[PDB]
């Protein structure tokens, strides 16, 4: 019933060109009267959120509750492979997407009736989206209203990252920041030290497609205000390190930042000046301390084969200041 | 192993459907074996070889579809637990025993991959007081499966269906080396059939009493049955 | 070193294997196409393996790999009994097959086995049905009732919806009655598809013939089409 | 478009068919086909005989309002960058190769017949300028110099060969690319590289 | 970008002349903590900073006894110094047994050496990867030895390796004539092996679970003070 | 997005030029990638929890033991490979025996714990000097916890390199990361035993984002008095139960 047969060639070309997109119409356009019985299924099961008021797992696969949204997710699975993913980009803004992060409706209940929820969720951030379509998507994650979830903000997090794969050079500098507005407001979300890592993680992908050196150079000065210097001397930092979020974040981001240009064939010195400012942190065992030990060796490690020459950039005898850094178990 | 898949024995599994083609056929009180023999030049020795059609014991045999050199390495190891279920226990090995010690090597390499799988597959005929006349069948797969009638080889998916057609469970000796000629009619790509391009065996109820007489046929005697109608 | 998961293919493309406990009696069941019109049909029914007078055997998998594992078990079954005295516990020779697809990855870098293996028996005196379930991993885990094989994942979900521990198949003849709807939704012709073997307390194994088996089906598809 | 706005006979009954910023296509047009491009090098690798492939983007260009197609253009070769890199080979090294390259015939290909056109009096604006070619090499010089140093030498045998191509611009630029190439080979004369066989 | 060809295994000479696996190990030394030694003319000292994981987890000990005369620490691989403190441990043991002689210092040195040797002829294996600063007293005096995985064994003063070894590499190298003539003083010659450990410490503060110290000479025998035994030096 | 890569990842047994190991740098990351698994030490006991994670109503959850003897006074829990780690205990537990034959006393916790180290460390294919017969790194970490009257309680984490620490509490398996740093917070060193097989609850149900029961949580502990017991499934509800309470305080 998505097949569009018009009136004429021309009475069709007419609605092509009078389109939002300077591109076309959708192809394949699923008619009202369907989009009203699917539109009915999501709502239907939002009804029944009582049905499972505090049952089990074992008490969940037997509800009525379960079985629709069984059905449902099959589907799902099914338009978003091959020639219907058109036909279901509308639903994911509203319905799909609020969806399927039905899973802090129970991780258990998944691995159960085996269904993979997060493989899909974020295997949706590649897909033939259409420019007006971005926008609305680009607002829905980075919702305001984000907060609402929990490590299922480690999912809407990688559904980020690939969607910018697939819809790089097509964001509009305006969504292209509503994005990183967000991946950065987790760098420091109370609670979750789990997500604070996976955002700077993220915040590389961007940064990477990020050249011109004012939107950079900018984030760089924001991170490192938070560390720089000896603002605090030794005994404080060690109690810092463990606990305090503002700069763990800060941390992770600069990070992020270093670890975003893997190979600049011969090194920018703002490098070699901003590892300094965060290898007196690599020295600290602490949470940030850490994920700042990752940053150094990370770096030292995609380095390697352009090391014979790199050290000549690093005059600060602060090439000393990178040799703790990996710490595992094995060594001593 | 991509799939579930065996690769390594799928390149010899249809090496085999190359070379050679075997044939076994299951009478009421008797056995038969057949093959078709190798590109012949004029100046090979026909009489000699008995290349595909080995002896194992005076009451079983095999025929070879593959790498003769690679069959004789098995063979020479099977004449060998046969006499050791002698020396043993004093009684003839049973079919079964020995076709399953045999498996058993060939899928030996289908897992300690480290030495190359076996060319070769076997059609089995013999006899043991304990089931009746036995056929059975041993590609390098390391599989053995029973067989009121099979075939190995190239051409082999069509003779099992002219073999399928033919014949009947009430079947006699003489009626099944006939069925085994006659639909090597077929699965021939030399056309017309001569007594220089087979060798024939029988495992029979017998020239005599109740017991088991085993018959590798010497040219002669093929040409002879041949006679029957093949080529006269 | 990956290679594990690849095998674990070959268990899927395999005769369908189940299995199934009951109050005190326990089942298998497993096999595939019926004969190729002219193959010897009296001499390879060894569906189901046994390995002592009270444990038993079924695979899903390359038929050619099995027998590797139904003889190293068949035959540290009886070294049990030689060096200890004392028939091997269902858990024992089931850890000891399955610690031996383990060893098939660990040591020398060789392959692993083509098959998933379900086992099943009463221990010695003990009259406390066993069912347990090995795969090339080295993984063993009991059930209460299991499927591993081709389509098994269909028949592990009308398992789960039609068995319950509140209420285990008691009878004897009724545990069988439920391990054959179990198959019939995954076979390819019925009755003459896949066969079956029955272990009670105390070195009892009485495997099931063909005549046995069409009582069976043809009194199940008698109950079925009453609306 | 382009060939027939030069020269010939600026028409075919319409010169009613706009060039600007980007060729005859929409903003929304262009942008769709440059991520798609990108969504071949990097995630997809749908592409036959790069040559057709790569035309579009060649014949978008405008030599008096480039700017905001070399924006473009900047952007994807920065995200690219990573996947040229002599040791992140994958499915994708075939397509940055054979279109880096297929996209620098079919430019140098423009450009030459814009040059046998400015050799019969017509410059037009629409035409490639002293500075195009510039940003040209200004963008696919570390992509083209961590290709050149790939593991498979037909690979590379791509993106080394748009040094040709580069040069016959004689962009201003030209020294940045004779500058490298005589450095790594006078090195290599004096053994600096017998630890690594290919950059010698 | 710059690969290398010759870089495989140990089986395989670079074309200048270098085994690049065995130059890879020897940067795994300063992969691990610092560590510090220094002898006088009746003493040598040890002193290392025992690294932790967490807040929440014990430290790494970097000194290990050898006999009551010998002892080692070590900067790099853990289980590589397992494996070498205890061929060590043997032959100490050895000499003891058959010929009731104190295993000497200076042959202790040729024999790690001819130990580590042979993982960097043979093709498979991996070389040692890690470094040891050796004491004792021998029928020699005191002794101190830098053992590099590379199999070159040297008799020093003092020396430092690892993370920062260098600063205190060059305090030493500053303090020579000084501490070598600590004689008869065993309380002293402690105190300057801490002031030289801690020039290559950062903003880093020793504390009773940092630090980790050992002596040995004349008429004491090998003794290691980790915990509050080591409270007295801070 | 975009791809990261030295030229020295894989390599087996062989140094990166920093002196790195990377085919065992790897070997530990799958730690981080198993089941969960936490332990926690008081000065009246120590207690280790896992996350069961049932499949089915079918499976008798207690084939799944991921929590086991070594003798009656060390335990362990692993995180990981499960089967991998059949050859790991049983050394454990022949090692622990043969200590108690040669010298009439149970073994020391250090020392069992790096016996089982001593083994994981026999790993490769070329060995000169000294032997080490076997294949791969041991894929799987060991929390292993117990009592000696030398050294009080303690808990261990057995690396697959060979290598080990002694945590007062420590976290391992799919939560870790985060695990950790919680406990990290809400340790101290005056808990009692009965505190802490709570706080091993409350840190399963967080790094599970789910509300947890006896089919997938197995609870265990290894007191002086009474050895090295498992919870059975009645004991560690009523544990969970006591819990449900105790945060529904404020």
């Amino acid at each position: 019933q998505s097949n569009p047969s018009i009136s004429d060639p021309t009475t069709l070309l007419e609605a092509e060109r009078n389109d939002p997109d300077g591109l076309g119409l959708p192809l394949k356009s699923v008619p009202e009267k369907v989009d009203a019985y699917i539109k009915k299924q999501f709502e239907i099961i939002k009804n029944l959120e009582d049905s499972v008021v505090g049952l089990n797992p074992q008490q969940f696969i037997k509800t009525d509750y379960f079985y629709r949204t069984s059905t449902i997710f099959y589907w799902i699975k099914e338009m978003a492979r091959g020639p219907n993913k058109v036909l279901l980009v509308p639903y994911l803004v509203d319905y799909v997407l609020p969806f399927l992060i039905g899973l802090v409706k129970h991780k258990d209940v998944c691995a159960l009736a085996s269904l993979d929820p997060v493989r899909l969720y974020a295997g949706l951030g590649y897909m033939p989206i259409r420019k007006n379509h971005v926008a609305a998507i680009v607002d829905y994650v980075c919702s305001s209203n984000v907060a609402l979830s929990s490590n299922q903000t480690k999912l809407q997090l990688a559904f980020i990252q690939h969607f910018l794969s697939a819809e790089l050079l097509q964001l509009t500098e305006e969504e292209k920041n509503k994005i990183l507005e967000f991946v950065v407001s987790n760098l420091y979300n109370e609670q979750f030290v789990e997500v604070r890592v996976r955002a700077a993680s993220i915040l590389s992908d961007i940064v990477h497609n990020w050249k011109e050196e004012q939107p950079l150079l900018s984030l760089i000065e924001r991170f490192a205000k938070g560390l720089d210097v000896n603002k605090y001397t030794s005994k404080e930092r060690q109690k810092l390190s463990k606990t305090d979020i503002k700069i763990h974040g800060n941390v992770l981001g600069l990070g992020a930042i270093i670890s975003a240009f893997p190979y600049v064939f011969p090194l920018p010195p703002w490098i070699p000046k901003n590892l300094s400012n965060l290898s007196s942190w690599a020295r600290t065992s602490g949470m940030t301390g850490n994920a700042a030990k990752n940053t150094i060796s990370e770096f030292k490690k995609v380095r390697a084969d352009t090391w014979k020459f790199d050290r000549a950039s690093f005059n600060t005898e602060e090439l000393e200041d990178l040799e703790g850094v990996l710490w595992r178990s094995y060594y001593a | 192993s991509p799939e579930g898949r065996l690769y390594q024995v799928e390149y010899a599994l249809e090496s085999i459907s190359h070379a050679g083609t075997a044939i076994g056929i299951m009478a009421s009180d008797g056995i038969v074996l057949a093959a078709e023999r190798k590109v012949t030049s004029t100046l090979l020795e026909q009489d000699t070889s008995t290349e595909k059609l080995y002896k194992l014991n005076d009451k079983i045999a095999v025929a070879v579809a593959g790498l003769t050199a690679d069959a004789e390495i098995l063979i020479n190891t099977a004449r060998i637990h046969a006499q050791n279920y002698l020396k043993t226990y004093n009684e003839d090995i049973p079919v079964e025993i020995l076709v399953r010690r045999l498996s058993d090597i060939k899928q030996g390499y289908t897992q300690h991959g480290g030495l190359r799988p076996f060319g070769v597959s076997f059609i089995y005929a013999g006899y043991d007081d304990r089931y009746g006349y036995q056929l059975y069948t041993s590609n390098p797969s390391g599989n053995y499966t029973g067989w009121k009638a099979i075939s190995v080889g190239a051409n082999t998916s069509a003779a099992q269906t002219l073999l399928q057609m033919d014949y009947k469970d009430d079947m006699k000796v003489d009626d099944a080396i006939e069925l085994a000629l006659k639909t090597l009619s077929k699965t021939t790509d030399s056309s017309a059939l001569t007594y220089d391009r087979l060798e024939f065996a029988t495992i029979r109820k017998g020239a005599n009493d109740g017991e088991v007489y085993q018959k590798i046929f010497k040219p002669q005697e093929i040409k002879d049955i041949l006679v029957k109608t093949g080529i006269t | 070193i990956f290679q594990v998961e690849y095998a674990l293919e070959a268990v899927k493309r395999g005769t369908c294997a189940v299995g199934v406990k009951g109050k005190n009696c326990v089942v298998l069941g497993c096999e595939r196409r019926s004969t190729l019109k002219l193959q010897d049909t009296r001499i390879t029914p060894s569906k189901v393996s046994k390995i002592d007078s009270h444990v038993v055997l079924s695979f899903s998998g390359l038929n050619a790999d099995s027998r590797i594992l139904i003889e190293k078990a068949r035959v540290e079954a009886q070294s049990h009994r030689l060096t200890l005295e004392d028939p091997v516990t269902v858990e024992y020779l089931t850890r000891y097959v399955a610690g031996v697809q383990q060893r098939y990855t660990q040591s020398g870098g060789v392959r692993p086995f083509g098959v998933s293996t379900l086992i099943a028996g009463f221990d010695p005196r003990d009259d406390e049905p066993k069912l347990y379930q090995t795969e090339p991993s080295g993984i063993y885990s009991s059930w209460s009732a299991q499927t591993i094989g081709r389509n098994s994942k269909t028949v592990r979900e009308f398992l789960e919806k039609n068995y319950d521990r509140k209420e285990p198949p008691a009878t004897v003849e009724e545990c069988v009655k439920l391990t054959v709807r179990s198959l019939l939704e995954v076979v390819q012709t019925g009755a003459k598809n896949i066969e079956i073997t029955v272990v009670k307390p105390d070195s009892d194994i009485v495997a099931l013939s063909s005549e046995e088996i069409n009582q069976y089906v043809t009194q199940i598809e008698q109950e079925k089409q009453e609306q | 478009v382009h060939n027939k706005i030069l020269s010939s006979e600026h028409e075919k009954d319409v010169v009613g068919v706009e060039f600007g910023e980007f060729g005859i296509f929409t903003d929304d047009q262009m942008t769709f086909m440059f991520n798609r491009l990108q969504g071949h090098l990097r995630t997809d690798g749908q592409i036959h005989s790069y040559s057709r492939t790569v035309k579009p983007f060649v014949y978008a260009i405008n030599g008096s309002k480039k700017d905001r197609f070399f924006e473009k253009l900047v952007s994807l070769a920065k995200a690219i960058e990573t996947f040229i890199h002599p040791s992140n080979n994958g499915f994708w090294t075939k397509p940055n190769a054979k279109f880096v390259h297929a996209f620098i015939k079919s430019y140098h290909g423009r450009v030459k017949y814009e040059e046998d056109i400015c050799a019969r009096g017509v410059t037009n604006g629409i035409c490639l300028t002293s500075f195009c070619h510039e940003e040209i090499v200004e963008i696919f010089l570390n992509i083209i110099s961590l290709g050149s140093q790939n593991k498979n030498p037909d690979i590379a045998n791509y993106y080394i060969s748009c040094f040709a191509y580069l040069l016959e611009l004689d962009p201003s630029n030209a020294y940045l690319i004779y500058d490298k190439i005589l450095i790594d080979l006078y090195d290599t004369l004096a053994d600096q590289f017998i630890n690594s066989r290919h950059r010698i | 970008m710059f690969r290398n060809n010759y870089d495989g295994d140990t089986v395989t000479f670079s074309p200048t002349g270098r085994l690049f696996q065995v130059e890879y190990a020897l940067e795994a030394i300063k992969q691990g903590s610092v560590t510090v030694g220094l002898r006088s003319n009746t003493h040598a000292v040890l002193v290392a900073l025992k690294r932790n994981a967490d807040e929440l987890s014990s430290y790494q000990k970097k000194i290990i006894k050898c006999d009551e005369h010998m002892g080692l620490s070590l900067a790099g691989l853990a289980p590589d110094a397992r494996v070498l403190s205890n061929y060590l441990r043997q032959q100490c043991n050895y000499s003891s047994l058959v010929f009731n002689r104190k295993l000497a210092v200076e042959r202790a040195g040729h024999l790690l050496c001819d130990k580590a040797q042979k993982n960097t002829q043979s093709y498979g294996g991996r070389p040692y990867g890690v470094g040891l600063l050796i004491i004792g007293y021998d029928k020699s005096g005191a002794h101190l030895l830098e053992f590099q995985p590379s199999g070159n064994v040297t008799e020093l003063y003092g020396t430092a390796i690892g993370a920062r070894s260098q600063g205190a590499k060059t305090y030493l190298e500053r303090t020579l004539d000084t501490f070598i003539k600590i004689d008869g003083n065993p309380d002293e010659l402690i105190k300057a092996g801490v002031e030289a450990i801690s020039q290559s410490l950062r903003d880093e503060s020793l504390t009773v679970d940092n630090l980790s110290i050992a002596i040995v000479g004349k008429d004491t025998p090998f003794t290691i003070y980790d915990g509050e035994a080591v409270a007295k030096y801070i | 997005m975009f791809l990261t890569r030295s030229e020295y990842d894989r390599g087996v047994s062989t140094f990166s030029p920093e002196g790195r190991l990377f085919q065992v740098e790897y070997s530990l990351e799958a730690i981080k990638l198993g089941s969960t698994a936490i332990g926690i030490a008081t000065k009246e006991g120590v207690v280790l929890g896992v996350e069961k994670r049932a499949t089915s109503p079918l499976l008798e959850s207690d084939s799944i033991e991921k929590i086991v003897e070594i003798d009656r006074h060390i335990g362990c829990a692993m995180s990981g490979l499960t089967a991998d780690a059949r050859s790991m205990i049983e050394h454990a537990r022949t090692a622990a025996v043969t200590h108690n034959l040669y010298y009439d006393e149970d073994i020391n916790v250090e020392s069992l714990t790096q016996s089982v180290c001593d083994l994981a460390l026999r790993f490769g294919e070329g060995a000169s000097g000294e032997e080490r017969l076997m294949s791969r790194p041991f894929g799987v970490a060991l929390l292993i916890a117990g009592h000696d009257a030398d050294d009080g309680y303690q808990l261990f984490h057995a690396e697959p390199s060979g290598t080990f620490y002694r945590y007062n509490a420590k976290a391992i398996g799919s939560g870790s990361e985060g695990a950790q740093a919680e406990l990290l917070n809400e340790w101290h060193s005056s808990l009692t035993l009965k505190e802490a097989e709570l706080l091993v609850l409350k840190i399963l149900k967080q790094v599970m984002e789910e509300k947890l029961d006896e089919n997938n949580a197995q609870l265990s502990c290894i007191t002086k008095q009474d050895g090295f017991k498992i919870y059975d499934n009645e004991k560690t509800a009523e544990l969970i139960k006591e819990l449900k309470e105790k945060e529904a305080a404020e």
